C-alpha cells in the first residue's frame, strides 16, 4: 500500500479509546490523505474531547493548528457533516509520535465556538486569525480583536465571497483624511489590547519600521522601570494573503507563492506543498527526485541557519561575523543559482519531480562549498560564538522549559533546547530522508538564547555531513515522475510527442485535475515545523491552502518568555527567535 | 431501473443507454462518437465499461456504454483495470497519427480530445513509426478545415446529413485514410454549417471567422445573450477580448435551442467591431462635429428638447424592451411610434393577436420536434427562422423515431432507428412563392403568390371544418392537393402549423389561424408557430404604437418639430426620399444608435448606443418568452475616451434632465420595474432573470474563466498603472473571475460551459441535470402569456385570386439568411457570403420582356430607378417579379407591393 | 528635457510640469559640484519590509562591497538619510508608515522601488497589498525583480547617481529658484535596445 493511499485510521488506539469514552455515535471518522486520523466532534463535546487528549495516558500535549474552512462552495462533501463553515483542530502527541485532527461544524448563521485556550494557550492568536479571516465568535476568548488586518477592517478575507484581488477593488488612494484615519488606527491605547493596568507603568513602541532582516513588526511593552511588566506583539505588517492565492491560483503556478512563506527557506518552503499536492495526486517520486530535494533543502536550511547566526551575533554587538556568513551564503548561492537559476526564490520543485536534471558540474560547486564551510563555522565560533561578552547577553536569557514550549507549540531549536528530541525527519521521515545518516541534537532542559544558538549551529553541521551524503551518493535516474499528473511533463517529450503535448498544454493552461480530497505533509523546516493542509474540490485550483508557520507559535511565545526580563533581553530573544514576519503573516 | 457502477447504487431511466445515464450522475466515462442530440453508434470505442452478468461476478465483459441501455439491474464498472486499460489504449490508436498541432489549432484549450487523453491518463508516447496525413478543403468562409486532427468519429457526417439534412457533406476513402468534407473545394451550402465547430471533438472545423482574431477559451470575457439576427431567440454565449467580440458560442437552453444556431447568429456578429461604430455623442453644429461626453449631451439635448413644442419617439424592433419603454416614457405614449410599416405593424398585431388569444398553444422550439404533421404557410423557414427549420427537420424524422419505436428498438440506437424508417416521414406542406430549403424532405411544395398560399390555407381550413369560409375558384388539381393536405392534417395526432409576417400577407396569417383553429374544433393537439422579423418584434408589438408612416406625417405637416429615432435606420421601413425629406424639415433630430446609420447626416444630435455585446435588456422571442441578455464587456474599459452606454440609461437620463434638470441615468432594475408597472402586458420580464442583487452563496456570477491571463498586461500600453475592475450594478453578473460558474449552482443563466476534465462544450453535460435534457435549475427565459381559454372566430375575408395585371408587377419576396437582416449585412465576412443582388422573372415574363439570364433590367420604386441583374426563376408564377428582401436598396416593405415600367437597362 | 517640481502639503502633494534647462559659469560650477557631492555620498535609509531587503543587505556585505561608492552608512534615522530603499511589499498597514518615514526625509530625497512589490504589487495582487509604492510616494528608480541580485541595486545606485548629476536644486534657501528641476533622462530600455536585440546565441542550459 502506498503511503499516499486514502486512510480512515480505525487502527489508531485513539480511536478505540474515544469510543469507549465519549460512544459510537457522538462523532464521525473521514477518511483522507492527510495521514492523521480525521474526527468530526460536535461542537458541545469539543472541551470534553479535548480534556480526554489531554489527560491520556500518553497525552496529546500540544495544539499544531487551529484554523477554519469555508465549507459552503465545497461540491464533494461525501460522508461528512452538513456544514458551512468548519473548525479544524490539529493535535500532536509526542510520545506516541501521533496526530489528531478535530473538525467542528458550525452553520452559516451559529459561527460561534467555546474557546480552546484553557486548554492550549496558542488557541489565542489561533483563534484571533480564526476570526479575523473567517468570522467566527470564540466565546470566552480573552481579546477577539483582529490580528492580521487593522481593526477598521470590513469583511472577512478568507471568506469565498470575499473578492481576492486588488484590482477587484479601488486603486489604493491616500488622501490627508486617510493617511490621519490610519494613523488613529495605529495608535495605542493600553485598554483595548487586555493590558489590564500604578503611576509607573510606561508604554514602549518597538517598530513597526524594524532595522533587522526578519520583516517589519510591532511590540508595545509595559515598563515598570526597565523591567517589562507585560507586552503583547502586533502583527500583521507583512500579510501578503498567502492562502486566498492557494485558493486564487491552481497546483502548478501556486508554487512561486509558496517559495516566499519563509523567505529564509526557498526549497525547504517549497518541499511540503509539494509533497502534500503529491499526495493528493497519488504520485510517489523516484529515489533521485528525494535525494535533490534533500540536497536543496539542507542547502537552503544552511543559508538561513547562516543568517540566523550571522545576525544573532549582529544583534549581540559584533558585526563582521554578518560580512562572512554572506560570503557563505554567495557560495551557497553560486550552487544554487547553477542548480536552479535563482537565488533566494527558485521555485524550482515540481509536482512529481523538479524543474531540470542537475546540471553537469553541480558536484563540483558542491564539494567546493563543503571544503569552505567548516573552516568557516569554527572561525564563528572561536570569534563570537565563544565571546563571554556574548555569552552573558545571551546565556539565561528568556529561559523556558519544556513544558512551556509544548504548551506554546514551538518547535525547532527552541523545542529541541528543553530535551525533546523531535525532529520531523526522524520521527516522521519524509522525502527519503531515513536514507541519511544525521544525528538530531538536542539540549540539557533549558531554551536559553545561547542553547538555541548552538544548536543551530549543530544542525548546520548535520546538514552539512547530509550534504556529503547527497553529494557521495546521487542515484542515476529521472527527475521527474512518470506519473500521469506529473505537471509539467518532461520538456523534450513535450516537444515531440502529441500526447505529452497535451498533457502539458493542458497542465500549464487550465491546471492538473487533482481529485477531490484532503492532503497534508509537515516538514522540519529552517525555522521548526512547516506544514501544508491542502482541501481539493476535484478542480484545477486549491479548495483551501492551510499554512502553520512555527513563528506563529514563537511570536505568540515572547510574552510568557519576556516577561519581567530587560528591553535589550527582549532584543536578543527577537534575534534568537529565527523567525521571520513573512512566516507569521503570510 | 437499478444499475450498480463500482459497487454503488444509482437510479436511473431504463430507457437510456448507460453512457448518457452515468454522465447525468456525474460519472466521468471518456467518449467520442456518441453526442445527446445525434445517438449511439458505437463507432470511436471509447466509451468502454465492464459489464458483469450478475453481483457475484468477477470476470465480467467490455462493453461499451453508449451501446448498452442501461435496464434495471445493471451492474457495470468505469474504474476497473481492463475498462481503463482499454480506453487508455483507444486514446493512444487515436494518437498515433495525431499532428504535433495544439499550439497552433485553434480547438487548443477547447479540445474534447486533449480532455480525454488527460482523462485516460495517457502521457507516454511509444508508437515511432509515421503518421498519415491529409490535404485540407476550402469550405467557404466561416468554416476552416484541418483534416490532419480527425480521430474518424464520425459527428460531422451525422449531425450533417443526418439531423441538419444536408448534402455536400460526406466521408470518403477507406481503412485508416477516411476524409471528412466535400467532395471538391467549394462552401458548404447548409445553414446549420457552423454547429460543425462544437460538434467536432476536434480542430478539423474551426470558426475561421474567430481564427481571424483568434484567442484561446481561458481568455475569453463571456455573457449570456440573445442572439438579436432575427426572431427566434436562441441562446449564445458572446465572448470578447481586447475590446472586441471574438466569438459567439451556443448557450445552451433545453427550452429553445438546445445545442444548435444558425449560421447568420454564429457568424453574423461582425457589425459589433465594425470601426465606423459611434463611440461618443456628437452634435452637429453647421459643418462642425463637436464630441460631448454624456453629461453636456444630455443638457444640451434637454435645452432643445424643452424648446420644442412637440416630441415624437420612433423606436424599432431591434432594440430591447427597455430601450423603446424608455423612449415611449420620454416622449409620451401617444407620441410614441413603433418604428415599423403601417402593414408590417398590422401582420405584427395580428400575429400577436393569434399568439395570445387564439387560444391555440404556441410550441418552443424544442417542443416543434415532437409535432406530427407540418404546414408551412407562406413563411420561408430557413431563410427567416432557420432553428424553426430543422426542428421541423427533426418533426419529420419523428415517424423513423415512432416505427422504430413500435419494434422494441431504443430511441438513442440511431443507425437501426433510420434503418427501420428508410424514407418514410412525417407530412411536410410547404407554401411559398418559389422552392424552399424544405423541399428535399417536404411531402408537398406549393409555388403560388402570397394570395393563392393564403387562398389553399382557406380551402384546407374550410375542408378540415365547414363552418370555416369556403374558396371558389378551386381547380381539381389543386383540390386534390388540397384533400392530400387535410387527410394528413386530420390524421395527425400534434399538427403544427407555422406562419408568419415575412410573407408580406395579413391574408396568410389568417389561413393559417383559420386552419388551427379548425384543426383545434376537432380535438386534435394542434400547435401554431409564427416567426416575426426582428428580435424583439414581438415586444414592440406587445407595447404597441403608431406605425412609422404616421410619425412621418406628424414630421411633415410640422407638428413635430423634434424626433428622436431609437436605432433604427427608417429606410428599411420606409422609402428612402420620404424619410429624408420627413427628416429635413424637423429642427431637431436624434439618433441613439449603435450603427453608422444613414439618417445620422441629418441628425442633429447622434448618441451613441451600445449593441447587444456591450447593453443589458430584455427581448421577446417570436413564441411570447421574454429573455434577458446580458452586458459582455465595459466599452470604456480599454478606450476610456469611449462613452457608449444602454439606449435605456440614454434615453433615461435624458428624460431625467428634461423634467428635474438633473442627470440620473438608472439601474436596471429600476427599468424593468417602472415596465412591470406601467404596461401590464410585459409584466413577465421581471422574472426572465434574477435582478442584480441576486448571488450564489453571497458571490456574484463570473464573466471570464478562473484561469483568465494578462490582468496586469492588457492594458500596460496605455497605462502601467492597473486600472479599475468595470462594476456592473444593472446585473448579478461581475466584469472579472471572482464569481461563481459551478455546474450544481442554483441558477439558470450561465455565461459559459467549464469543469474540471472538461474544458470543451461537453461540460454542458456538466451543467444540465440529465444530458440533453434541460438545465439543472430550469432554463432560463419566461413565456410572456399563457394559451387562452376561447379562441378566435374564422376569418372570413377570403382574398381573390391572383391576377397578373398587365404593366405591374407583382414584388414576390426572396429571404436570404446572409443578406436580409439588418445587421447581419454590416459583418464583413457576410459579404463573401452574402449573394450578388439579382431578380427573379418567370420565364414566360422573361420572354415577353425580351431578356435573358444575367442581363440587367432597371425598375423605378417611389420615383427612384434601379438597375439590377436576372435570373429566369422557374417556379415563380407568372405577373410577378422576385426581389430580395432586407438587401442594399431593396427594403422589406416592398414585399407584396407592385413596380411599373421593369424594363431592358 | 527637464521636469520642474514644486510641493505644497491625495498624495504625492506635488506637481510636475515639462520645463526648458535653465543651464553663469561659476553657479553651473558650483551646481555640479553640490550633484557630485549628493551622489558621491549616499545614506540610505536602513528600512526592512521583505525579502528584498535580505538583498538590499546582502549588497552591503563582504563580498558584494557596496561601501565602495560611499552608500554604506545605512542610518537608523530618516532625518539623517538621503535615500529611500522600499525594499519590499507595500502592505496597507505599512503604507501609511512608509507614507510618515517619507515626510520624515529631507531634502534632497530620493526614492528607489526594489523589487516586484515595490514597482507595481507584484504577484501580490490581493487584498492586502498596495499595488506598487509609486501609487502614493514619487519613486526616482525602479528595480524588476524578485529579488533584485545585489548587484541590480547596485546597478540602480549607478542609475540614480546619473540623474543626480544633472539635476539642478537651490544652492541656498535665500537666493535663486527654489524649484527642483528633474532630467528627462532617456530610458535604459530604448538605450540597451542596440546590444540586446543583437543577441543572437545563449549557453545551453545544461551547463555549469
Ligand atoms: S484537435 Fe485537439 S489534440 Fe488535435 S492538435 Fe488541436 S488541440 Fe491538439
Ligand atoms: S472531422 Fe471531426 S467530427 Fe468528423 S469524424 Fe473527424 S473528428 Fe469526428
Ligand atoms: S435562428 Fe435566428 S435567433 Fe437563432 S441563431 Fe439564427 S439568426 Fe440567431
Ligand atoms: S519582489 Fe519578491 S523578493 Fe522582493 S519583497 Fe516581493 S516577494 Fe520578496
Ligand atoms: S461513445 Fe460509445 S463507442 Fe463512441
Ligand atoms: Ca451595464
Amino acid at each position: 500500500e502506498p503511503a499516499w493511499q486514502t486512510r480512515d485510521h480505525l487502527d489508531d488506539p485513539v480511536i478505540g479509546e474515544l469510543r469507549n469514552r465519549f460512544g459510537p455515535d457522538a462523532f464521525t471518522v473521514q477518511a483522507t490523505r492527510t495521514g492523521v486520523p480525521v474526527v468530526w466532534i460536535k461542537r458541545e463535546q469539543l472541551l470534553e474531547v479535548g480534556d480526554f487528549l489531554k489527560k491520556l495516558p500518553k497525552p496529546y500535549v500540544m495544539l499544531f493548528d487551529l484554523h477554519g474552512m469555508d465549507e459552503r462552495l465545497r461540491t464533494h462533501r461525501e460522508g461528512l457533516p452538513a456544514a458551512d463553515f468548519s473548525v479544524f483542530y490539529h493535535l500532536i502527541s509526542i510520545d506516541r509520535n501521533r496526530d489528531i485532527m478535530l473538525k467542528v461544524a458550525l452553520a452559516e448563521n451559529d459561527l460561534h465556538v467555546p474557546t480552546f485556550t484553557k486548554l492550549f494557550p496558542n488557541a489565542n492568536w489561533y483563534e484571533r486569525e480564526t476570526w479575523d479571516l473567517f468570522g467566527i465568535t470564540f466565546d470566552g476568548h480573552p481579546n477577539l480583536r483582529r490580528i492580521m488586518m487593522p481593526q477598521t477592517w470590513k469583511g472577512h478575507p478568507l471568506r469565498k465571497d470575499y473578492p481576492a484581488r486588488a484590482t477587484e477593488f479601488s486603486p489604493f488612494e491616500l488622501t490627508k483624511a486617510k493617511q490621519d484615519l490610519e494613523m488613529e488606527a495605529l495608535t495605542f491605547k493600553p485598554e483595548e489590547w487586555g493590558m489590564k493596568r500604578n503611576e509607573d507603568f510606561m508604554f514602549l513602541n518597538l517598530g513597526p519600521n524594524h532595522p533587522s532582516a526578519h520583516g517589519a513588526f510591532r511590540i508595545v511593552l509595559q515598563l515598570d522601570g526597565e523591567e517589562i511588566v507585560d507586552c503583547v506583539p502586533d502583527i500583521g505588517y507583512h500579510h501578503r494573503g498567502a492562502e486566498k492565492m492557494g485558493e486564487r491560483q491552481s497546483w502548478h503556478s501556486y508554487i512561486p507563492y509558496t517559495d516566499r512563506i519563509e523567505y529564509l527557506g526557498g526549497c525547504v518552503n517549497e518541499m511540503p506543498y509539494v509533497l502534500a499536492v503529491e499526495k493528493l495526486a497519488g504520485i510517489t517520486v523516484p529515489d533521485r527526485v528525494n535525494v535533490i530535494r534533500v540536497m536543496l533543502s539542507e542547502l537552503f536550511r544552511i543559508n538561513s541557519h547562516l543568517l540566523y547566526i550571522s545576525t544573532f551575533i549582529q544583534d549581540v554587538g559584533a558585526m563582521t561575523p554578518v560580512f562572512f556568513a554572506f560570503t557563505d551564503r554567495q557560495k551557497i548561492y553560486d550552487l544554487v543559482e547553477a542548480i536552479t537559476g535563482f537565488r533566494m526564490h527558485p521555485a524550482w520543485f515540481r509536482i512529481g519531480g523538479v524543474a531540470h536534471d542537475l546540471p553537469r558540474g553541480w558536484d563540483r560547486l558542491l564539494r567546493e562549498f563543503l571544503d569552505w564551510m567548516p573552516k568557516r563555522l569554527a572561525s564563528y565560533e572561536k570569534a563570537a560564538l565563544q565571546n563571554t561578552i556574548l555569552k552573558g547577553r545571551s546565556q539565561g536569557v528568556a529561559a523556558y522549559g519544556a513544558k512551556e514550549a509544548l504548551e506554546w507549540g514551538t518547535t525547532g531549536a527552541g523545542l529541541r533546547a528543553t530535551g525533546i528530541d523531535f525532529d520531523v525527519r526522524k520521527a516522521r521521515p519524509y522525502s527519503g530522508y531515513e536514507n541519511f545518516d544525521f544525528e538530531i541534537p538536542v539540549g540539557g532542559g533549558v531554551s536559553d538564547c545561547y542553547t538555541r544558538v548552538m544548536l543551530k549551529v549543530e544542525e548546520l553541521r548535520q546538514s552539512l555531513r547530509i550534504l556529503e551524503q547527497c553529494l557521495n551518493n546521487m542515484p542515476e535516474g529521472p527527475f521527474k515522475a512518470d506519473h500521469p499528473l506529473t505537471t509539467p511533463p518532461p520538456k523534450e517529450r513535450t516537444l515531440q510527442h502529441i500526447e505529452t503535448l497535451i498533457t502539458h498544454f493542458l497542465q500549464v493552461s487550465w491546471g492538473p485535475v487533482m481529485p477531490a480530497n484532503e492532503s497534508f505533509q509537515m516538514i522540519e523546516a529552517t525555522k521548526g515545523i512547516n506544514s501544508y493542509y491542502l482541501t481539493s474540490d476535484g478542480s484545477t485550483m486549491s479548495y483551501r491552502t492551510r499554512i502553520r508557520t512555527p513563528s506563529y507559535a514563537h511570536l505568540q511565545q515572547i510574552p510568557a518568555a519576556i516577561r519581567g526580563s530587560l528591553v535589550s533581553d527582549l532584543i536578543v530573544y527577537l534575534g534568537s527567535i529565527d523567525f521571520v514576519m513573512s512566516d507569521v503573516d503570510r | 431501473a437499478t444499475i450498480h457502477v463500482d459497487g454503488k447504487e444509482y437510479e436511473v431511466n431504463g430507457a437510456d443507454n448507460l453512457l448518457e445515464a452515468c454522465l447525468s450522475l456525474g460519472l466521468d466515462i471518456p467518449y467520442f462518437c456518441w453526442h445527446p442530440a445525434l445517438g449511439s453508434v458505437g463507432a470511436c470505442r471509447q466509451c468502454a465499461v465492464k459489464q458483469y452478468q450478475n453481483a457475484e461476478d468477477t470476470r465480467g465483459r467490455l462493453v461499451m456504454s453508449c451501446m448498452t441501455p442501461a435496464s434495471d439491474g445493471t451492474f457495470i464498472s468505469i474504474d476497473d483495470e481492463e475498462a481503463k486499460q482499454f480506453r487508455e489504449s483507444v486514446v493512444e490508436w487515436l494518437m498515433t497519427n495525431h499532428p504535433h498541432d495544439c499550439p497552433v489549432c485553434e480547438e487548443g484549450g477547447n479540445c474534447h480530445l486533449q480532455d480525454m487523453t488527460v482523462m485516460t491518463g495517457h502521457s507516454f508516447r511509444r508508437y515511432r513509426f509515421t503518421k498519415r496525413t491529409h490535404r485540407n478543403q476550402d469550405l467557404g468562409p466561416f468554416i476552416s478545415h484541418e483534416m490532419n486532427r480527425c480521430i474518424a468519429c464520425y459527428r460531422c457526417v451525422r449531425y450533417y446529413k443526418d439531423y441538419a439534412g444536408g448534402t455536400d457533406l460526406g466521408v470518403y476513402g477507406a481503412h485508416d485514410n477516411v476524409y471528412f468534407g466535400r467532395p471538391e473545394d467549394g462552401t458548404l451550402e447548409s445553414e446549420f454549417s457552423g454547429n460543425l465547430v462544437e460538434i467536432c471533438p476536434t480542430g478539423v472545423f474551426t470558426d475561421k471567422t474567430h481564427s481571424e482574431r483568434y484567442n484561446r477559451k481561458w481568455d475569453m470575457q463571456f455573457a449570456p445573450s440573445i442572439c438579436q439576427q432575427c426572431s427566434i431567440g436562441c441562446n449564445i454565449s458572446p465572448g470578447e477580448r481586447y475590446g472586441e467580440l471574438r466569438r459567439i458560442e451556443n448557450r445552451y437552453n433545453g427550452t429553445v435551442n438546445h445545442y444548435f444556431l444558425c449560421d447568420r447568429g454564429r457568424f453574423g456578429y461582425g457589425y459589433v467591431n465594425l470601426k465606423d461604430r459611434p463611440r461618443q455623442p456628437v452634435q452637429r453644429r453647421g459643418d462642425d462635429f463637436i464630441t460631448l461626453n454624456a453629461e453636456q449631451a444630455m443638457q444640451g439635448a434637454a435645452d432643445i428638447l424643452r424648446q420644442s413644442k412637440k416630441v415624437i419617439g420612433i423606436g424599432s424592433p431591434r432594440a430591447s424592451v427597455e430601450s423603446n419603454f424608455a423612449l415611449r416614457e420620454l416622449v409620451g405614449e401617444e407620441n410614441f411610434y413603433t418604428g415599423i410599416a403601417h402593414g408590417e405593424q398590422e401582420r405584427l398585431q395580428l400575429a400577436l393577436k393569434v399568439l395570445r388569444e387564439g387560444g391555440i398553444y404556441t410550441p418552443a422550439l424544442r417542443e416543434i420536434e415532437s409535432y406530427d404533421a407540418v404546414l408551412v404557410l407562406g413563411e420561408d423557414v430557413t431563410q427567416t427562422g432557420a432553428r424553426v427549420a430543422l426542428a421541423v427537420r427533426q418533426a419529420v424524422k419523428g415517424k423513423a423515431r415512432e416505427m422504430a419505436a413500435a419494434q422494441k428498438v431504443a430511441d438513442w440506437q440511431i443507425a437501426a432507428i433510420l434503418n427501420i424508417g428508410q424514407r418514410a416521414k412525417h407530412p411536410l406542406f410547404v407554401t411559398n412563392v418559389d422552392d424552399t430549403r424544405l423541399d428535399d424532405i417536404a411531402a408537398w411544395t406549393y409555388r403560388a403568390p402570397v394570395e393563392d398560399q393564403a387562398r389553399l390555407g382557406f380551402a384546407i381550413a374550410h375542408a378540415l371544418d365547414n363552418s370555416a369560409p369556403a374558396v371558389d375558384g378551386i381547380e381539381p388539381e389543386l383540390q386534390s392537393k388540397i384533400d392530400v393536405i387535410v387527410q394528413a392534417l386530420a390524421g395527425a395526432k400534434k399538427p403544427l402549423i407555422i406562419s408568419g409576417t415575412n410573407a408580406g400577407s395579413l391574408e396568410v396569417i389568417q389561413a393559417a389561424a383559420n386552419v388551427a383553429k379548425a384543426l383545434k374544433g376537432r380535438g386534435a393537439d394542434v400547435g401554431i408557430t409564427m416567426i416575426a422579423r426582428s428580435v424583439n418584434s414581438m415586444g414592440l408589438g406587445i407595447m404597441g404604437g403608431g406605425s412609422l408612416e404616421e410619425a412621418l406625417t406628424e414630421l411633415e405637416t410640422g407638428r413635430a418639430d423634434a424626433v428622436v429615432v431609437l436605432e433604427n435606420d427608417l429606410h428599411r421601413h420606409a422609402s428612402a426620399t420620404r424619410v429624408n425629406a420627413a427628416l429635413a424639415k424637423a429642427p431637431l433630430v436624434m439618433v441613439v444608435d449603435h450603427q453608422r446609420t444613414a439618417i445620422m447626416e441629418n441628425a442633429h444630435l447622434v448618441l451613441s448606443a451600445a449593441s447587444f455585446a456591450e447593453s443589458d435588456g430584455t427581448v421577446i422571442n417570436n413564441e411570447g418568452r421574454a429573455q434577458r441578455f446580458f452586458q459582455v464587456y465595459d466599452p470604456a474599459y480599454y478606450d476610456s475616451k469611449t462613452v457608449m452606454l444602454e439606449s435605456w440609461r440614454w434615453l433615461h437620463s435624458l428624460h431625467s434632465t428634461l423634467l428635474s434638470r438633473e442627470v440620473d441615468w438608472t439601474q436596471l432594475d429600476h427599468v424593468i420595474d417602472a415596465v412591470v408597472a406601467k404596461i401590464p402586458e410585459l409584466a413577465g420580464i421581471k422574472d426572465a432573470a434574477p435582478d442584480a442583487t441576486f448571488r450564489i452563496r453571497g458571490q456574484k456570477l463570473a464573466r471570464e474563466p478562473h484561469r483568465y491571463s494578462g490582468r496586469t498586461a492588457m492594458r500596460a500600453n496605455i497605462s502601467v498603472h492597473e486600472p479599475r475592475q468595470p462594476q456592473d450594478i444593472d446585473t448579478m453578473f461581475t466584469f472579472s473571475m471572482e464569481g461563481n460558474n459551478q455546474p450544481t449552482a442554483h441558477r439558470s443563466q450561465v455565461p459559459f460551459a467549464w469543469a474540471p476534465g472538461w474544458n470543451s462544450p461537453q461540460a454542458w453535460n456538466k451543467f444540465q441535470d440529465e444530458v440533453g435534457g434541460k438545465l439543472r435549475f430550469g432554463d432560463p427565459g419566461v413565456r410572456l402569456f399563457e394559451t387562452s381559454e376561447n379562441g378566435l372566430d374564422y376569418f372570413t375575408s377570403v382574398p381573390a385570386r391572383f391576377q397578373p395585371q398587365d404593366g405591374k408587377w407583382r414584388i414576390a419576396p426572396y429571404y436570404h439568411l446572409f443578406g436580409s437582416d439588418e445587421l447581419s449585412q454590416r459583418a464583413p465576412v457576410f459579404q463573401s457570403r452574402m449573394p450578388q443582388p439579382y431578380i427573379k422573372l418567370n420565364p414566360a415574363d422573361a420572354a415577353k420582356l425580351g431578356v435573358n439570364a444575367g442581363t440587367r433590367v432597371s425598375f423605378s420604386y417611389d420615383g427612384n430607378t434601379v438597375t439590377l441583374p436576372v435570373e429566369i426563376a422557374e417556379g415563380l408564377t407568372a405577373g410577378q417579379v422576385g426581389l430580395p428582401m432586407g438587401m442594399s436598396g431593396i427594403a422589406p416593405v416592398l414585399a407584396g407591393a407592385h413596380l411599373e415600367d421593369l424594363k431592358e437597362a | 528635457d527637464y521636469t520642474l517640481t514644486r510641493i505644497d502639503p491625495r498624495y504625492p502633494l506635488q506637481k510636475q510640469e515639462i520645463v526648458t534647462d535653465p543651464l553663469n559659469v561659476f553657479m553651473g560650477k558650483l551646481n555640479d559640484m553640490v550633484n557630485w557631492g549628493r551622489k558621491n555620498s549616499i545614506w540610505p535609509y536602513n528600512f526592512g519590509l521583505s525579502c528584498c531587503y535580505v538583498e538590499m543587505v546582502t549588497s552591503f556585505t563582504a563580498v558584494h562591497d557596496v561601501a565602495r561608492f560611499g552608500a554604506e552608512v545605512l542610518r537608523a534615522s530618516p532625518r539623517q538619510a538621503d535615500l529611500m530603499v522600499v525594499a519590499g511589499t507595500c502592505f496597507t498597514k505599512m503604507a501609511p508608515v512608509i507614507q510618515r518615514l517619507y515626510d520624515q526625509m529631507l531634502e534632497p530625497k530620493w526614492v528607489i522601488s526594489m523589487g516586484a512589490c515595490a514597482n507595481s504589487g507584484g504577484m501580490y495582487d490581493i487584498y492586502s497589498v498596495v499595488q506598487g509604492v509609486d501609487k502614493f510616494i514619487p519613486v526616482d528608480v525602479y528595480i524588476p525583480g524578485c529579488p533584485p541580485r545585489p548587484e541590480a541595486y547596485m546597478q540602480a545606485l549607478m542609475l540614480l547617481q546619473e540623474s543626480i548629476g544633472k539635476e539642478r536644486r537651490p544652492l541656498s534657501w535665500v537666493v535663486g529658484d527654489q524649484g527642483v528641476y528633474r532630467a528627462n533622462m532617456q530610458s535604459e530600455r530604448e538605450r540597451k535596445r542596440g546590444e540586446r536585440i543583437a543577441v543572437t546565441n545563449l549557453r545551453t542550459p545544461d551547463e555549469i
